[PDB]
RNA sequence: GGCUAAUCCCCCAUGUGGACCCGCCCCUUGGGGUGUGUCCAAAGGGCUUUGCCCGCUUCCGGAUGGGCCCGCGUCCCAUCAGCUAGUUGGUGGGGUAAUGGCCCACCAAGGCGACGACGGGUAGCCGGUCUGAGAGGAUGGCCGGCCACAGGGGCACUGAGACACGGGCCCCACUCCUACGGGAGGCAGCAGUUAGGAAUCUUCCGCAAUGGGCGCAAGCCUGACGGAGCGACGCCGCUUGGAGGAAGAAGCCCUUCGGGGUGUAAACUCCUGAACCCGGGACGAAACCCCCGACGAGGGGACUGACGGUACCGGGGUAAUAGCGCCGGCCAACUCCGUGCCAGCAGCCGCGGUAAUACGGAGGGCGCGAGCGUUACCCGGAUUCACUGGGCGUAAAGGGCGUGUAGGCGGCCUGGGGCGUCCCAUGUGAAAGACCACGGCUCAACCGUGGGGGAGCGUGGGAUACGCUCAGGCUAGACG
RNA sequence: GCCUGGAAAGU
RNA sequence: UUUU
């Protein structure tokens, strides 16, 4: 079975990344769009739309990347470098607005989802209104 | 008693100058005019590349060689500027400026801060008017540093603070030669200074 | 103010009494995951009102007896063994995990 | 040695006795109030139930039986008497309880 | 190990051994001797160290080293032990303070005088 | 009997008192209900005596007898005056 | 055996009131009000004695203190896995201030345990304290809170309160008196002794201040406390001198026998002047009391300091303690001689068998300074028990394999509940300590004043994304 | 004493 | 044989 939905989209994401692939599906959840459209926001990636494989509901998440570099290894950075998740099932991490993180010293973001709903961590920390964290991701 | 012994010397094992004796050492005689090389038998022969370490060391002592403190006294006021605001390392300098056994000196009512300590001890100083005879008093921003209103017909006094006349004093120092008196200003800025030393070292001295 | 929890009735045998499992739950104090932990009361059921397997209030009280200090405010929901069964089955793994072993 | 206020002890035995008296006379009387109700003479064991009550109100008065201890006793008492008192009877004189 | 795991098990502190049962822990310990023997060192050392058997006051019979030059340790004086390992002998983890009781700290000794117990030399 | 009472707290040579409302019973330096107030017996700074009153007069206003020294700084600051 | 007073004990009265039984009303475990019945009070003393004072009696309430109960939290071993008969619950009863197997008679057959019962080990708990970047680890000494003990054990009396450190009774162990029958004791109060140990102080001064008991007060008691004394045991301040002074005495050391070193160090010139002496000399202490006003408010006056002839102020005035560790690398500081796997060093790696910067001595040099080294113990470094923050192919580490119990974990959509989770308000989180600012002692250490923070926990109200639960639905997992 | 770098043995 |  699909242990963490979640962990899984963040690492799909992880993976195709890295061989630089444009696309990447993933299966459909209300909350793992959520969580996309945050990263889309936060300009972490080129989108992502609703598409059907098999007949079943997934995620196109097209990803975003640097500018070819010179000498060896040509390689584009990724825009999305690191994006771990945090709260697995099985250690549930929950933070009040006080305990908030400096993801990356600032460069960084933190989703959190909320009673008021998934979100930033500044944004969280606007509406002043901690959570569950779910992912540092920069 | 803090040190008390061959200090010409201490010029000499730190290669460089910080005028314990006040005069003569400026004079064609503070040894490091010729004869820079340290102490001891094997001073003159060639040097050593020196360990991180050993600088950090020879630093620390340089800064606090000068103003002839203890290890003990010294570390606790760098203990001391670490605990507050601002740009420690800089802070330190302050705490030790203010060090009245210094400012008298400053002020050059005595050839060195050596001698200027002693004219502590015994009383032939002021702050505000009462007696005070504790070098490590710290001078706050606003006191006045006088002479002992029955001292001040003294030798040494009229002497060293008659050759002061028409002597340029420190930025965040002033004075009136006329009646002994004198004033702190300010705090010394680390600008202010032109001690030969890069204390952001004694900072690093003090971790490893 | 007087304390107030809830559980289900795990026991009856005891005339005008009853055993009531009160599941708390939290996170672990340095490992974090949320550790469910329980405990049980021994309810003051004066009318043998009360059956077993029934979630019930329970009300912090004024001594009955040793290790009795707890009345039974109200029915929560009625019936429901499962409950009961898990814990009559706990009861069980114990069998005989000592010289031999408990039982599947 | 001698610590002059050996004295408090001195004292304390003399008022021990004093005590002791006062509680036995209450027990022995208590007692006796119920083997009458117990039988069915009204009228005599409300009489003595009452002196009881008194001679507990009494003891109450001084660092003997003192507070709800005299209460307890008092009630306890007037209790059972018409309990045991409930088997024929009634109230022949009405001495301390009321209906 | 999971969470769950760390969560049932934790982890397992760490009772640090001792290196001087001079017992109640104490800084010294007084002790008696017995033997005065003369020990062999080991791995590439070669020599004869002045080693000591010694009842002690803890009901102990441990063996102390002693060091400097010479010594004047009988078979039946009052040393003090302090404890201090010798890599050359296997079985000799405590010194003895050569300075009190009877042993009388080291004769003409200039430099480390602290250690080994010797009042300062007067110049006349 | 609850009091008003003085309690201990300079240094050797050195007093300071808390102007203090406790139980008889209590260690003098010990544990106290409320502080109201502390005395300085060397007058060393401008201020030596502060008081409160609206307090003072709450444990006034019940028990609390005071030391006859509480009483008489407890005074100075008119606890009592009502001219 | 006899005499006798009282605020000692008792009976009768008055009953604001209050206690108890039955009934009733409001409340809701035994709270509040009410009716009949019954039951229950008291002490007198003083003078400026015909009114004031100290005091007594009964009831309601305030304040302070306390008992009992419950949620959560609190070390090690599972080479301790089953434990229990007052044991778990019931009814009636005893008992207490009061709930309760607290104790009893009877009836029931329960109660607890792997979320670790039971057993063993070890241990007063906390505020805090040391360490740490933090998370944590270690610790619980002085000071403050609570607990427990008073030669060992058990018991209760008297009291508002005790099962009572300087009260009582018995059994025990030990010491002393003993006319041998029977008795007297109890420093874990201050000080002091002896033993044990590596180790821990004066048979001190005083009640003046603070506090306490009794007394109307005067006052008495107060080894509490306020001070002194001995111990560098710790922290902080200070002295052993300041300025000058040869291209450089001597002695010691090294040498390419030119010289180089100790060294501006000394000698010596001049200045200041700790010690030590002489005079003056303290705050801390103004109340209780007394007089005026009424013994209130307010005013006046008097008495009273152990530390002390001390601190502090002025005068005079002498150049007047320096020691300890280290110098192979880690680690800052190098040369000669002695010695030859010896004597020895040593924290680790290691040095010594004839040129040793490692042994010992001297010169010199580094470090620190009335201190410096050593031993021991705790945290650190050590992400070396890894929550933050670790691993398991070959380095230590995957269970010989499966089945499955407990447990942990759990796909997509909608609604309800709001346990988890988050937000607001409020209560709590004593003082001291810590942190910041200011202030008092000549500085500081020390102290004072004010401020700010604080986890967790309770109450009230809110949010519903995620987790949980209930209810409906789905088919991508799983199964058929 | 001899030898070995120096030892142990051997001489 | 042992040791640099
Ligand atoms: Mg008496
Ligand atoms: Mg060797
Ligand atoms: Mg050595
Ligand atoms: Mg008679
Ligand atoms: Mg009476
Ligand atoms: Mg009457
Ligand atoms: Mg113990
Ligand atoms: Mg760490
Ligand atoms: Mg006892
Ligand atoms: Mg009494
Ligand atoms: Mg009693
Ligand atoms: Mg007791
Ligand atoms: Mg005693
Ligand atoms: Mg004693
Ligand atoms: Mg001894
Ligand atoms: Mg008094
Ligand atoms: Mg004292
Ligand atoms: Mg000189
Ligand atoms: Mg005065
Ligand atoms: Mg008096
Ligand atoms: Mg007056
Ligand atoms: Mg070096
Ligand atoms: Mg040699
Ligand atoms: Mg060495
Ligand atoms: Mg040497
Ligand atoms: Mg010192
Ligand atoms: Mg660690
Ligand atoms: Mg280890
Ligand atoms: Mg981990
Ligand atoms: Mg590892
Ligand atoms: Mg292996
Ligand atoms: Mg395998
Ligand atoms: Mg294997
Ligand atoms: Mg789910
Ligand atoms: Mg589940
Ligand atoms: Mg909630
Ligand atoms: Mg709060
Ligand atoms: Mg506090
Ligand atoms: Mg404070
Ligand atoms: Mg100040
Ligand atoms: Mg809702
Ligand atoms: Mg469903
Ligand atoms: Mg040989
Ligand atoms: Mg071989
Ligand atoms: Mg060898
Ligand atoms: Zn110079």
């Amino acid at each position: 079975m699909l242990t963490d939905p979640i962990a899984d989209m963040l690492t799909r994401i992880r993976n195709a990344t890295r061989v630089y692939k444009e696309s990447t599906d993933v299966p459909a959840s209300r909350f793992k769009e959520e969580i996309l459209r945050i990263l889309a926001r936060e300009g972490f990636i080129k989108g992502y739309e609703r598409v059907d494989v098999d007949g079943k509901p997934y995620l196109r998440v097209y990803l975003k990347y640097g500018p070819r570099r010179q000498g060896p290894d040509p390689r584009p950075e990724q825009v999305i470098h690191h994006i771990r998740r945090i709260s697995k099932p099985g250690r549930r991490v929950y933070v009040g607005v006080k305990e908030i993180p400096r993801v990356r010293r600032g460069l960084g973001i933190a989703i959190l989802s909320t009673s008021k709903g998934v979100l930033t961590d500044r944004e969280a920390r606007k509406l002043g209104v901690g959570g569950e964290l779910i992912c540092e991701v920069w | 008693g803090r040190y008390i012994g061959p200090v010409c010397r201490l010029c000499r094992r730190e290669g460089v100058k910080l005028y314990l004796k006040g005069e003569r050492c400026y004079s064609p005689k503070c040894a490091m005019e010729r004869r820079p090389y340290p102490p001891g038998q094997h001073g003159q022969k060639r040097a050593r590349r020196p360990s991180d370490y050993a600088v950090r060391l020879r630093e620390k002592q340089k800064l606090r060689r000068i103003y002839g403190i203890s290890e003990r006294q010294f570390r606790n006021l760098f203990e001391e500027a670490s605990k507050k605001k601002g740009v420690t390392g800089s802070v330190f300098l302050g705490l030790l400026e203010s060090r009245l056994d210094n400012v008298v000196y400053r002020l050059g009512f005595a050839v060195s801060r050596r001698q200027a300590r002693q004219l502590v001890r015994h009383g032939h100083i002021t702050v505000n008017g009462r007696r005070v005879d504790l070098p490590s008093y710290r001078v706050r921003p606003g006191d006045e540093i006088a002479v002992a209103e029955k001292s001040r017909n003294l030798e040494l006094i009229r002497q060293n603070l008659e050759a002061m006349k028409g002597r340029k004093v420190g930025p965040w120092l002033s004075l009136d030669v006329e009646g002994m008196k004198g004033k702190f200003l300010r705090l010394p800025d680390r600008e202010d200074l032109a001690l030969p030393v890069n204390e952001q070292l004694v900072i690093e001295f003090y971790s490893r | 103010p007087k304390k107030v929890l809830t559980g289900v009735v795990v026991s009856d045998k005891m005339q005008k009494t009853v055993t009531v499992l009160v599941e708390r739950q939290f996170p672990h104090p340095l490992y974090g995951k949320v550790i469910k932990r329980s405990k049980k009361y021994l309810a003051h059921d004066p009318e043998e009102k009360y059956k077993l397997g029934d979630v019930v209030e329970i009300i912090e009280s004024r001594p009955i007896s040793k290790r009795k200090r707890f009345r039974v405010l109200r029915l929560v929901e009625s019936g429901r063994m499962d409950l009961v069964e898990k814990y009559l089955i706990r009861r069980q793994n114990y069998q005989s995990l000592s010289k031999r072993g408990g039982k599947a | 040695r001698n610590l002059s206020a050996l004295k408090r002890h001195r004292q304390s035995l003399k008022r021990r006795l004093r005590n002791k008296a006062k509680k036995s006379a209450i027990k022995t009387l208590s007692k006796k109030a119920i083997q009458l109700a117990q039988e069915g003479k009204a009228e005599e064991a409300l009489k003595i139930m009452r002196k009881a009550e008194s001679l507990i109100d009494k003891a109450a008065k001084g660092s003997t039986l003192h507070k709800n201890a005299a209460a307890r006793r008092k009630s306890r008492l007037m209790r059972k008497v018409r309990q045991l008192l409930e088997a024929a009877g009634a109230p022949l004189i009405g001495g301390g309880l009321s209906a | 190990p999971t969470i769950n795991q760390l969560v049932r098990k934790g982890r397992e502190k760490v009772r640090k051994k001792s290196k001087v049962p001079a017992l109640k822990g104490a800084p010294f310990r007084r002790g008696v001797c017995t033997v005065v023997r003369t020990v062999t060192p080991k791995k590439p050392n070669s020599a004869l160290r002045k080693v000591a058997k010694v009842r002690l006051t803890s009901g102990y019979e441990v063996t102390a080293y002693i060091p400097g030059e010479g010594h004047n340790l009988q078979e039946h004086s009052v040393v003090l032990i302090r404890g201090g390992r010798v890599k050359d002998l296997p079985g000799v983890r405590y010194h003895i303070v050569r300075g009190v009781y009877d042993a009388a700290g080291v004769k003409d000794r200039k430099k480390s005088r602290s250690k080994y117990g010797t009042k300062k030399p007067k110049e006349a | 009997m609850v009091k008003i009472r003085l309690a201990r707290f300079g240094s050797k040579h050195n007093p300071h008192y808390r102007i203090v409302v406790t139980d008889a019973r209590r260690k003098r330096d010990g544990k106290y209900i409320e502080k109201i107030g502390y005395y300085d017996p060397r007058k060393t700074t401008p201020d030596w005596l502060k008081v409160d009153v609206e307090r003072a007069r709450y444990w006034l206003s019940v028990g609390a007898q005071p030391t006859d020294t509480a009483r008489r700084l407890l005074r100075q600051a008119g606890v009592f005056r009502q001219e």
